[PDB]
């Protein structure tokens, strides 16, 4: 380009040139899971009498 | 039932991730007080905030 344009395209390159900075990026994940079922019963059978 | 909350700046976001990031290290840490108990078996605990 015209070295008008030189000059003007020197300041874009040395601005979009900058050192670009870095990220370190420790992400933490947690979960904690547990539970309780629980199955009592009680069955009674009697020939004479009934069955449950 | 859905409870927004705005964080207009980065100190009201760190009040607010660290009480959930130290209510979940209490969890834990109540978790290891029960499983101390028990014995043999191990919870681990996420460390304290800003400390990895």
């Amino acid at each position: 380009a015209q070295p008008d344009v030189m000059a003007e395209l020197e300041q874009v390159v040395a601005k979009l040139d900058i050192r670009r900075a870095q990220v370190l990026v420790e992400a933490i994940i947690v979960e904690i899971a547990d539970g309780d079922g629980l199955n009592l019963g009680v069955q009674w059978a009697n020939t004479n009498g009934g069955g449950t | 039932f859905i409870r927004p909350t705005i964080l207009r700046d980065a100190n009201v976001y760190s009040g607010i991730s660290s009480n959930k990031y130290t209510l979940f290290r209490a969890q834990q840490l109540d978790a290891v007080a029960q499983e101390g108990y028990a014995t043999s078996p191990d919870r681990q605990v996420l460390p304290e905030y800003g400390q990895d």
